[PDB]
Formats: structure tokens, C-alpha cells, sequence
């Protein structure tokens, strides 16, 4: 079996326990779970307008998921910095090592700061994910289906960009699942689709087109957490790593 | 203690497993690996129509698959990625005969709706101057996670609880596998919603930790047979047979 | 491993370690290992090393 | 009783010796031999000066020597007259390293004078299908004795209690050895009544009662190595190490 | 359980089972098989002359027959239809010497009658890795019987009750055979009423189940002996020992 | 082990127990300590004066030791027929057995008859066994160290020949040793030397050379005994005997 421990060799003196630091720094480590919630990276962009957007239409929409968004490093012209070189992060190496998962995400939105435009963000329970393609944030274009303007049902919320630039979110569990896939996704069943994100949360800025140049080119990061309610189940080995120090240096 | 005396009946206890009329034996402790507690009923949530588990047929003992372990083999070496629920009806089809035909699986052809625990047990009949050991990983949903490829290793199934099968004690791998999947229930059919990968719970599977190694002379093969029980399951949504599809080839 | 993985996540570490050995043997094999741990040895002095 | 059930694990309990930090294990039961009632402290009687046992490195086992032994040593052959307290220093030295490198050993670098019960353990690794017998027997100041070159052989040993060594069973063969000297003291260098013979209490010895025989194409050697506990001992006389001369080579 | 630490000694324990002045022993449990329960003493009913069981000497051990037991006996193949009570006599004899010089024998030199219960051991030293199984089996006045010829054979005495000798664990089988016959009493030489078939109760008879088998190289025979007890006896008729006939060959 | 006994396979009924003799001779014999004290010919020699010896000059020395002295045959010529012939004796044969004594000795030296003339008794514990060559009695010759005459503190005693020609004696155990060496002694240490014998005996005569001359070649027997206080340590298995009756035959 795997936790089998068939004739223990001891050498040791007992070692003082020491609480995962709370004899020394005053804080256990000791729940995985606690370190989750400490916020990272999720995505990051520069904004890019193609078509003449009205007051409604979306800037931009991504799935929101636990497992992290697949890893954009940019093109390799134009590399994304933190995630070409701090590879992933925490709370997607974690989402690794376990095969489903219950729960919240939280997001903190982080706004450009010289646009004054309101904002508002959309949760769209209904999409599903189609593949692990096209997990990641999308600039949507035209107008063709509902997907790309704001819509009347669906949970939102609107900050004003001139008041504070961070909306804060609690991005819910909605599906009609025992609980959802975690690691990465390639959709086999029509109906496995609806078993990965939590949603699709969209957001989109109410300017005017005059207004949106302005708003173009300006980066948007995006954080999440794991939310509390949270909780990975099925225990799932972790798949090959690739340790960060030994990549390769830019060379003058 | 330390004291044998071999007779005609040979030396040591023969523990046994009945079920439904299937009684088989391990000279050997079983190697139990549990992933999962186990399931709760969930018949409740979704599904009005009559339910009924099969307890004198579903539960029977029956057989998936077998195969021969050879020294040429190598360290890392699949032997057989069983998908489990499928795997019991695809062998039978793939063994040129219907469903129908054989007894634990008869409900599935025809309720919609399949749930429940199963019970794999891998028995081998290595020598006991053999010199190996395979490893028998059941990994949920596996289909569904495409990086699997990169994962499917020795290295990346010992690290969750994996049974263990040396060839030297000819050792029998008993292992539970409680439900788990994100819903609910598994159809046994094109279904509504999705039709690709119908009935695939996750898969078995029995990679090697250590290719058998022997004197030049002595037994090459080592064969291995795979038994699956299908306990404390439940069938819902009764339909007909003729909706049925004969199981994707694998 | 497991724990070469979840402790990457952080700074620093301590305590005991367990390396399993699964000798894998019939029974008609034997033998015997040393499985020996020194404290403090820099990379330099990571050889002239011996069993004794 | 008589229910062999071989896992991955294999089949038998195994039992330990844990001292400071050494631990060491063997799967057979030992055959102890203890030749004399365990020895009185006497510190008492020829020790002002600052006397203590080193329990915490003293007391580890430490290897002393080690030797093949191949089918082709007939009969009656000795493998390995063994001193005990300098074995445990000569070969160290033998090894090319000073005695102050190896922990166990440090304190005879200064303390003038030694007591002390001695363990010794004799491990074996024979098959099971080897056939063969050694005997290891601890003979009190055999250098005093000048006809002992008569005595020296199996018939002479197996009278006095000895350990003994089947190569059938890879029997492991325990040895505790309390001190007994005509002097209550060993010195560890040269000490200003007697230079000459330094340091030996006497001398285990390993003589072959049946030469290991096997079928032609069978494994030919049989290796042995033996370990040295020194435990329930005192050192006396602090003195400098410059003193110490490297123990005769034997 | 399950904790093998073979020493010196060896590992298992050792029955015994000492009689008068003969203890003799097996590593294994005897496989023992009794075909009728003990007698009654009758020599009430049938002597008023002096009468005693020889406790003392006729309770010993003594063989009676030995014999190869090759590969080459294919299987169905008698090894040897043992008469008891002559065989014990009929040995000796055939051995060249008289039935006075063995003690267990001489109150058959003179006594006219006999009775009594006997004890019959088939021990074998079979080699681990040999495959056969013997059966030894007790049948009753065989030679009264004339159909006996075809009776004869495996099939006919598995029916009875009979001893199992493996050669794979080298089984010892006990075989108590209290005695069972029209008349009471056994003349040990001519009587007045009958002459031909002196002093034979029946036939133990050790007829192959399975012949030998072994690797081309392995150890090809397989020697198998006979010890008899003659317990708890009983003579009666004091005679001269002149009136003694040699037994009939066999 | 060598006193196990794995599987008896016993066809003795019981013996009747005798006590070792009690029950018959009357007298035990079980204990081999007590038989170790019936007196046995230790050495034995032909006086042989040298120079011209003075009232103080020893006559011979000899060490004192439970072990026999080294077995002296005599030159080819003049065998002494007992160690010749009688190899050894009782108590060296035992005293083959263990490896470690601590105890007392007794001697009772029988002197010759037809000479009067008084007879002293030095002890010596000082001196050191030199190896096992010269563990014999020795003829001292002309005086040169203190070890051929008379000396004031050693313990000492003197028997008058006319009244009684046996002095007995009860060397007793002084060394500065746990205890002492017990088989033939090549002497490693140094000091091992002093952990062999019990001292180092030495009888002289006090008659004027012009009175010596009875006294030459007249026999001085010497008996020993274990002496009470006795006790052999550490077992070791005999040496290789040498049958007696198997001695070769003088031959008409």
C-alpha cells in the first residue's frame, strides 16, 4: 500500500514540535487551506478595443476556476513577465494535487487608475467551459450573441472607477454537480463541460467610444482565492515539476 | 509459531470471499488501497423513478481482464489501463457477445442510470523465485484530465494510495473504489446531455514497479487476472435495451 | 515527492524525513545495506565519502 | 501458526539493537554465548582521576572486520583471530585514518587506561541453500597462553560456550564479552610496567566447523562482517594524545 | 505465526513417540487413519492357558519393509502389498536369520496364538521439490477374497479409508489397525485346523495416486520404510518352539 | 550455543542417583575442588652443590604456581621416571581446564633423610615468573644478586632435620591482581610477568661446605596441593591429551 510503514528504523531523539512556527512566529502553517485564501495573480491584460463599443458591451470575459487560468506567458515577443519566469503560483500547484473541488473564489479586480469610467462585472453560471483551450481571458469582439453584452439576470455588480479602482468579488458555487473537475480539463463528456468553472465572469466598462481610447492599452490584473468555503477532495499525485531556478538566464 | 507440517493438504489457511455464487480464494492477504470513503445512496436527489441495486447478480465476481508479465517488460510499462465500468462490459462485448448474455451485467442493459461502489481485485500467480512488483493505481475521471499522459508513471500513481502486487509473494491486490464523479450518476447510454465517454468512472490502472527478473533459465511468464465486484450499487430510470450502444472499442 | 512539492511553497523546513526502502527480493535473496546520514557535509566533502 | 502470507513487505517480524545512533537489524534469532557474569565496576580500586564512560559514543556499534568465506577454506581454517579492544583500533588504523577520526574510538586517543564489557556481534548473509557452520569463540589473553597454537582448533573451542554460525539459517551470532583480566585495567598506549601486548584482552576467533558446500553452479562465497559494541565500560588516566602510538599491526 | 528464525537447530519442533526402548521421529504430523475402533482383549472367551502381552518387547518398533519409490513407477503401481503380522516375521526371515535372534519377535518362536491391535508408520523422505502422493491402505483377510485382483487399484481402496503420503511435504502416515478377524485369535504356526494362510490378518497395501515428478535434473528416487508397532497384544498357548515353521515366502 | 541441547530423544528410564560414591564408598566425589587437595608430586631433584656454599646461600629455587611446574623428564640419560612415565598429574591436568586462579598453595617438602643439618624456607612474592622456560626448580649458583641467599623481610620458616624432615607449608596469594594466569605463560606484557606465580620459594641449608658434602645428590621431593582458598575461574576447553597406556614400551 502507499502510507504502509513496514518496520520503522529509528534514530532519532524526539525533536521538538514546534507548531509550524507558532512556538516561533506566532502563526501555524500547518492548514494548506488558510495559505489558499492569501490572494495571487490570476490573470493580467492590456486592453485592447476592436470594435466600436457601446455603453453595454463587455471588455472582457474569463472563466473563473480554481484549478488558475492556462498559463499565458504572452507571445514571445511580448512576455508576461511573472508568469514566464514565476511559473503558475501557490494556489494553482495545490489545485494540482487533488482531483475535485466544493467552493467560492473570491477576485479583487485591480482597474486601471487613469480611466475614470464606471465598471461593471458580470457572473454567468450558465457557459461552460469548452476545453482547456480557450481557458483563459477572452477580448470579445462584435456583437453576435448575448455573450458579449450585459445581461439582465445574471448576478453583477458596478464599481465606480472615480471612488476606488479594486472591485472585490465572491464569485459563487452554481452547478448542479456533486463537485466540479480540478485539474486540467479536455472536456470528454457534452455534459462534463458544465463541471469546471464556476461560471464566467465578464467585465466591461460603460464608456462611450469616444471615451474608450483612453482606456485602451491599460493593463487590468486580476487576483483570486480559494473563499473559505472551499474544499479539494480526492487526493491525486502531483504531475512532473519544473523547478524555477534552473531556467534559462536572458544572456547580454 | 516457526513450526511447519506440510501434509497432503499442503501447508497454510486458504481465506476465502463468497459473494453471490461466487466464492474465489487468496492463499495471500489481500493488498487493500482504498481512495475513497464510502459513497452515500444518492438515489434521492435525482430520481423519482423505481431504483433497485441487483445484490444477487450485480455482486457477483466477474472476470475483466488478464494478461501475460514478461522479464521483457520494462521498468515503466503499462500492462492494462482498465476503465472499470466500462471495462466490465467491454470485455464481454469485445469477447464477441452481447450484454445480455452474461449476469452481472444484464441491468445495465437496460436502466439508464447506473451508480455505486465497486471492488477490483487483482490476482497474480507469480512463482516464488520470481523477483517484481506491479503497482494497481485506480485514478478517478482520468479521461477528463488531459495532462494525464504526463502523469501516467510509477513516480505519479505511488504518490496517491495504490495497491501493491510483488511477484515474489505472488501477492493478490484487493482495492475498493467507492463512487466518485462530479454527478451523481453514470448513464449506461447515449444520454441527453453528453454521449462521448459514457460510462467512465476513471480508470485502473497497473503499471510496473520492477520488471520481473530470473534466472536465464527459469519461468518467463507471469500471468495476472483481474476480478470485479460491483457492490453496493443502484440502477434508476428503467429503459429499453434497444436504446443501447455496444461500448466504445478501447 | 509529495513532500518535495509542498514544501517548495515554503521558505524553510525541518524535522525528520522517512525514505521507505522497498528492497525488492524473493526470499531466497539475501544481503544487507547500510543506510547511513552525515550531518554537515558541503558539496566538497560530498565525495572521499565511503561506507566506512 | 504454520500460515505463511508474503507481502510486499515479505513475511517475517524483524527484530532491532538500537544503541546511540546505530541501529542494526537481523532477521534471525541470535545464538548469544556469554563466557563470564557480568564485571563489577572497579574504578573504586585503581583511579583517582577523573573517570567516565562514554555511553553516547563509546557504546555504538562500529565495524571491525569483515571477510569472505569462500567453499574452497577446508574444514578446520580460521577466518579471522580477531583482538577485541584492538581490533577496534587496528583496523581503523589498517583502514589508513587515525583512531581520532572515528567517534567510537576518540577517548582511547587520550584516556590512559580501559575496562569494560564488550559486545560482539558476527552478521552473516549465507543463502538458504548454502550448507556450512562457523563458530565464534572468545578466548581470554590468548597471547599469554604459548601452547594455545595447539588448542587453536574447532575441537578446542566447542568445549568452552561459543556462538555458532549455521549458513543454512544466516544465523547472526551475538557475543557479549564483560572484562576479565588479571590486571582490572587496559592501558591504551605504552604504560610504565608493560609496553608489549597493549590493549588485549584477548582474542575472538572464528573457526569453520563445516566448509560451505553447494551444488556446482551454486553461489561459491559467503560473506561475513562483525560489529563491536563497547558498552558498560569506564576510561581512566587522562593523558595526552601525543602519547598514543598506532596500534601494532597485527 | 509467520515469523521464520531458523538457527543452528534448524527450525520446527519435533514429535516423537517413544515406545519401550525405541523413540523415533517425525518433522511432520502424521496422517493418520484408523479403520476399525480398538478391541476388545478376548482371551476370555478362548484360553485358559497362561496368557500375556509382551509389553516390554513385542510394543517396539521394528521394520518390516523398505523400498525405492523412482520416478519410473507409472501410476497405478504397487510398491508393496505388506501382509502385518507375517511381514513382521516374514522379513526377518527373508533378512536370513530365525524369527528368536529379534525380541520383538520371540514370543511368536513359541507361543501357538496370537492377537492384538498394531501400529503401522510408512515414513518417507521425500525432497521438498518432489510431486507424488502415495496411499497406504489397510484391507482385511485380503487374500480370503478372490475378486480382491481387480480391487486392487487405487480407485478401490480411496474408497475405504487409507493413509496420504505426499512426497511434496514428505508426509509421515500413522496407521492404527486394531485387530479384525473371523477367528479371535492368529496361530503363529500349523494348527489343527487350518495350516495355509498362518498368522495373516489382511494386507497393508501402498499403491501409487501419483507418481513422481521432477525436473530432468532433480533427485530421482524417493526411499520409503516401514516401521510396526505391535501394541496391545495378546498370546496365548504356550508351545515348544520346534513346532515353528519358517513363514511363507511372499 | 554449546550447552544447548535442542531435542532430547531420550529411551533412559531413570537411573538411580549413587551421589558420586555417597551411596556406595561412602564418600563424594562430586565436588572437584576437594579431590584437588589430595597432595601431588610437584618437582623433585638431586642436590648438586657448585661452589662452595656458605650457612646462607639457597640450595635451590623454585616458583610457586598451581599449574605445575614445566613437566621435567630428566636428560636421556636419567629419566625421572614418575614425569616421564606418570605424564603430569592430577591438579595440572585440571588446572589445563580454566584459564584464571586465585588462591593459596601448600607444599609439605619432603627432605632427605641421611642428612641432620637444619633447613630454611624463604618466600619470595616479588619475584616475576620470566616465561615458561624457567618455571622449573633452579640450582643456584655462586651468589651475585640477592636471589641466592637469605633475605630479612620475605616471610620464611625452618625446619630442624633431626626432629622432622618435612616442612609444610601454606604459600599464600600475594599480587597485586584481580587474578592470576593459569595455562603455560609466554609472557607478552611485562607485567604480566607478576600474574603468574604465587612467589618464588627457595630452600637452602645452613651447613658449612665442609658438610655439604653428605648432602649431594641426596633426593628432595616436593608435594603441592590447592590449599583451601582455592578457586579456578574462567572455563577453557582442554588441550590435546596424550593417552598413557599408548607410551611406548622399554623394550628387552
Amino acid at each position: 500500500e502507499e502510507s504502509r510503514n513496514t518496520t520503522v528504523l529509528d534514530t532519532t531523539t524526539t525533536l521538538q514540535s514546534s507548531g509550524f512556527g507558532r512556538a516561533f512566529f506566532g502563526e501555524a502553517f500547518n492548514d494548506l487551506k488558510t495559505l489558499m485564501r492569501r490572494y495571487q495573480l490570476y490573470g493580467q491584460l492590456l486592453l485592447s478595443v476592436t470594435t466600436d463599443k457601446d455603453i453595454d458591451h463587455c471588455m472582457f470575459t474569463f472563466p473563473c476556476l480554481p484549478q488558475g487560468l492556462a498559463l499565458d506567458i504572452g507571445s514571445a515577443g511580448s512576455p508576461h513577465e511573472i508568469f514566464n519566469r514565476c511559473r503558475d503560483g501557490i494556489i494553482p500547484l495545490i489545485a494540482s494535487g487533488y482531483r475535485f473541488y466544493r467552493g467560492d473564489l473570491r477576485y479583487k479586480i485591480v482597474f486601471p487608475s487613469n480611466v475614470n469610467s464606471n465598471i461593471w462585472v458580470q457572473h454567468r453560471p450558465d457557459r461552460r467551459l469548452e476545453g482547456w483551450s480557450a481557458a483563459k481571458i477572452v477580448n470579445c469582439d462584435a456583437v453576435s450573441t448575448g455573450q458579449g453584452v450585459y445581461n439582465h439576470g445574471y448576478a453583477s455588480h458596478i464599481q465606480i472607477t472615480r471612488v476606488n479602482n479594486v472591485i472585490e468579488l465572491e464569485v459563487p458555487f452554481y452547478n448542479a454537480t456533486c463537485y466540479n473537475y480540478l485539474q486540467a480539463f479536455n472536456a470528454s463528456s457534452a455534459a462534463s463541460s458544465y463541471a469546471v468553472s464556476l461560471g464566467e465572469i465578464s467585465v466591461g466598462f460603460q464608456a462611450t467610444s469616444d471615451d474608450i481610447a483612453s482606456i485602451v492599452n491599460k493593463p487590468v490584473t486580476i487576483y483570486y482565492s480559494i473563499g473559505d468555503g472551499m474544499q479539494f477532495s480526492q487526493w491525486v499525485g502531483y504531475q512532473p515539476m519544473m523547478i524555477l531556478d534552473q531556467l534559462p538566464a536572458p544572456v547580454v | 509459531m516457526d513450526n511447519p507440517n506440510p501434509g497432503p493438504d499442503g501447508e497454510g489457511e486458504v481465506e476465502l470471499e463468497k459473494d453471490s455464487n461466487v466464492v474465489l480464494t487468496t492463499q495471500r492477504d489481500p493488498s487493500t488501497s482504498i481512495p475513497a470513503p464510502v459513497s452515500v445512496k444518492w438515489s434521492r436527489w435525482t430520481s423519482n423513478d423505481v431504483v433497485d441495486d441487483y445484490a444477487t447478480i450485480t455482486s457477483r465476481w466477474y472476470q475483466i481482464a488478464e494478461f501475460v508479465w514478461s522479464k521483457d517488460d520494462p521498468f515503466d510499462k503499462e500492462l492494462a489501463r482498465l476503465i472499470l465500468p466500462r471495462a466490465l462490459l467491454s470485455s464481454i462485448e469485445a469477447n464477441s457477445d452481447a450484454i445480455c448474455d452474461v449476469p452481472n451485467t444484464i441491468p445495465f442493459k437496460v436502466h439508464a442510470y447506473w451508480r455505486g461502489d465497486m471492488e477490483v481485485r487483482v490476482q497474480i500467480n507469480s512463482n516464488k523465485f520470481q523477483v517484481g512488483q506491479l503497482q494497481a493505481t485506480w485514478y478517478y475521471s482520468d479521461h477528463e484530465n488531459l495532462n494525464i499522459s504526463s502523469k501516467r508513471s510509477v513516480y505519479g500513481f505511488s504518490q496517491m494510495d495504490h495497491a501493491l502486487i510483488s511477484a515474489s509473494a505472488s501477492n493478490e491486490a484487493k482495492l475498493v473504489i467507492p463512487f466518485k464523479h462530479v454527478y451523481p450518476f453514470l448513464p449506461t447510454r447515449i444520454v441527453p446531455d453528453w454521449t462521448t465517454g459514457i460510462l467512465d468512472m476513471g480508470a485502473l490502472n497497473i503499471r510496473v514497479i520492477a520488471p520481473l527478473r530470473m534466472s536465464a533459465t527459469g519461468p518467463t511468464t507471469c500471468n495476472v487476472v483481474v476480478f470485479i465486484k460491483l457492490n453496493n450499487s443502484e440502477f434508476t430510470g428503467t429503459s429499453s435495451g434497444k436504446f443501447y450502444a455496444s461500448q466504445i472499442r478501447a | 515527492a509529495p513532500v518535495g512539492v509542498v514544501s517548495s511553497m515554503f521558505m524553510q523546513w525541518r524535522g525528520s524525513l522517512e525514505y521507505r526502502f522497498d528492497i525488492i527480493a524473493s526470499q531466497f535473496h539475501t544481503g544487507r545495506l547500510i543506510v547511513g546520514y552525515v550531518p554537515g557535509l558541503t558539496a566538497s566533502l560530498q565525495l572521499q565519502m565511503d561506507y566506512m
